[PDB]
RNA sequence: GGAGACGACGGCGGGGGCCCCGGGCAGAGUUCUCUUUUCUUCUUAACGGUCUAUCACCCUGGAAACAGUUUGUCUGGAGAUA
């Protein structure tokens, strides 16, 4: 598991032949957002800090990888 | 605050000089390389300091390194920040322009 | 009915020993009805399988050691005085010497021994 | 041989061998009132 | 005679050597005692009645 | 410069007509102890009642709803009723006096 | 040529776990009387990134009015203190 700082890298990251899943995590106690991509071999999380650069991702992220949001009480 | 860098400084290399206080103070020990140039952000409280292989962005609220770009360089010769804050420029002695 | 299979079961899915497991009496008969560990569960959450709580536990020197840190003590307080100049290098190592023999005792005596020294 | 950034002042900083020179050139810019301000931006870490 | 009495009760639910004891709340208790208890006290009785 | 605001929710009881909120702020008077003394009420601790049904205590030492809490334990031990009533944190400084579970017959 | 590849004991120091003490939240227990009370939860793996060091080694320089230094010992022109 690899930690991402820059948006650019994680779009490209996203944008990868081998990207395979998404979610979104909201930690609202700490007010974080992270960004997780399961890219076959490693998992990478982009860390934002904020809401409007959250939704500007959500929005620009590519429209065939489903990004998903990831609910409370995992089953 | 204005910061000088002194190549052969070892770790005294870098220093970040208070004019309001007169007092000059290193926070880097640590550079990993020969120091040659630094300069501050146009807009944001980080350092970058420029070695003879790599730049190292460090933030200063935290005295904490945030970033290190590796231009395909020998000897770096000279870097230029964006005005914006997200480019830079890195002129090196192997006749190589690289925008970062 | 025998119930040291519910028993078991409850205890190994509650993370319990056996005598923390507790069956309702009035419902054996569902208890023994009862025979994997999702209808367990399922007891567990109705309550009629309880955990016990936890029993009541109510709770309401070497003269090495001594040596070892006398000698640190005044050691570090002429490392210091030497540091700050207040002594020179010989009379830092007589009193070196004289400290690692019992002469002082603490560093108040070691502080007036110093003026004594020096004046 | 560096300037200071601010508008508000006309300091030069210099770097020759191992010592950083700060200096206020003769430059028909400098009013008296915007030298003494400089030289109260120099002078001001004293205390 | 009561603080007797009540002193008797508690000896009683006491046990000798700390005996782990199941929770008020997971324990459950029937209406007519409930009843009986609050008109003990004095406690008007059509308050209660449906509840469970 | 702190102030602690607690809740104590007797509405229920006191409908029913099992609890009594004047005798329990008498109690509560006499027994909240401030220097590890009782009868300190001072401006450090105060109470008040509202018409509703609740007890309201302002706070501004570092009274701890553990100590309110145990006192209302008291108070309905005291009165005889711990056995069929309890306090429940139903939110960050409100304990609600509530009825335990009750089994039809 | 290295690693694999290595004896026993002693005290000393660093670090991680356990034990202990306090505050806070939630719950449970005693309570004729007393006890701002007693007990329980408060946890964070592999792996990856980054920062962190005793020994050791290097440069300047040249020490007795000998110095450095450990709980102890000792080290130093075969280069100490700094």
């Amino acid at each position: 598991p690899q930690e991402v700082s820059d948006i650019k890298k994680f779009i490209e990251i996203c944008r990868r032949k081998d990207a395979s899943a998404a979610r979104i995590k909201k930690n609202p106690k700490t007010q974080q957002i992270k960004f997780k991509v399961r890219c076959q071999r490693f998992l990478y999380t982009l860390v934002l800090k904020d809401s409007d650069k959250a939704e500007k991702l959500k929005q620009s992220l590519p429209p065939n990888l489903q990004i998903k949001d990831v609910p409370k009480r995992n089953k | 605050h204005f910061a000088t860098v002194s190549p052969s400084g070892q770790r005294s290399s870098v220093a970040i000089h208070t004019l309001s206080k007169h007092l000059t103070q290193i926070p880097f020990r640590k550079l990993n390389g020969l120091a040659q140039t630094a300069s501050f952000h146009p807009l944001r409280p980080l350092f970058f300091v420029a070695t003879q292989r790599s730049i190292r962005c460090y933030d200063l609220q935290k005295l904490e390194l945030v970033k290190i770009v590796q231009p395909g360089a020998k000897w770096i010769s000279s870097f230029d920040v964006h005005p914006g804050g997200d480019n830079l420029v890195v002129g090196s002695y192997d006749k190589r322009l690289l925008w970062h | 009915v025998n119930l040291r299979t519910q028993k078991r079961l409850a205890a190994s899915v509650l993370g319990c020993g056996e005598g923390k497991v507790w069956l309702d009496p009035n419902e054996v008969s569902e208890i023994s009805n009862a025979n994997s560990r999702q209808s367990i569960r399922k007891l567990v959450a109705d309550g009629l399988i309880i955990k016990k709580p936890v029993t009541m536990h109510s709770r309401s020197m070497p003269q090495q050691v001594l040596w070892m840190r006398r000698q640190r003590v005044l050691r570090r307080l002429l490392v210091k005085y030497r540091a700050s100049g207040k002594i020179d290098k010989h009379l830092y190592h007589e009193l070196y010497h004289l400290a690692k023999g019992n002469t002082f005792k603490h560093k108040r005596a070691l502080v007036e021994h110093i003026h004594r020294a020096k004046a | 041989v560096r300037w200071r950034p601010t508008k508000d002042t006309f300091i030069l900083a210099a770097a020759a061998g191992e010592d950083i020179f700060l200096m206020i050139p003769t430059h028909p810019s400098v009013t008296p009132a915007l030298d003494q301000a400089s030289r109260d931006i120099l002078n001001a870490g004293f205390g | 005679e009561q603080h007797a009495l009540i002193r008797n009760e508690a000896k009683m639910r006491k046990s000798l050597k700390n005996r782990a004891i199941i929770p008020r709340k997971a324990v459950k208790k029937p209406l007519s005692q409930l009843e009986d208890h609050l008109d003990q006290l004095g406690v008007d009785t059509e308050a209660i009645g449906l509840r469970a | 410069k702190v102030t602690k605001k607690f809740i104590i929710n007797a509405s229920q009881p006191a409908s029913d007509k099992i609890f009594d909120v004047s005798a329990f702020e008498k109690f509560l008077n006499e027994r909240i102890k401030v220097d590890g003394r009782v009868g300190n009420l001072g401006d450090v601790i105060k109470i008040s009642q509202i018409g509703d049904g609740k007890v309201e205590i302002i706070a501004h030492n570092d009274l701890s709803g553990r100590y309110l809490k145990y006192l209302t334990k008291k108070f309905l031990k005291k009165m005889q009723l711990r056995d069929w009533l309890r306090v429940v944190a139903t939110s960050k400084g409100v304990y609600e006096l509530k009825f335990y579970n009750i089994v039809n017959d």
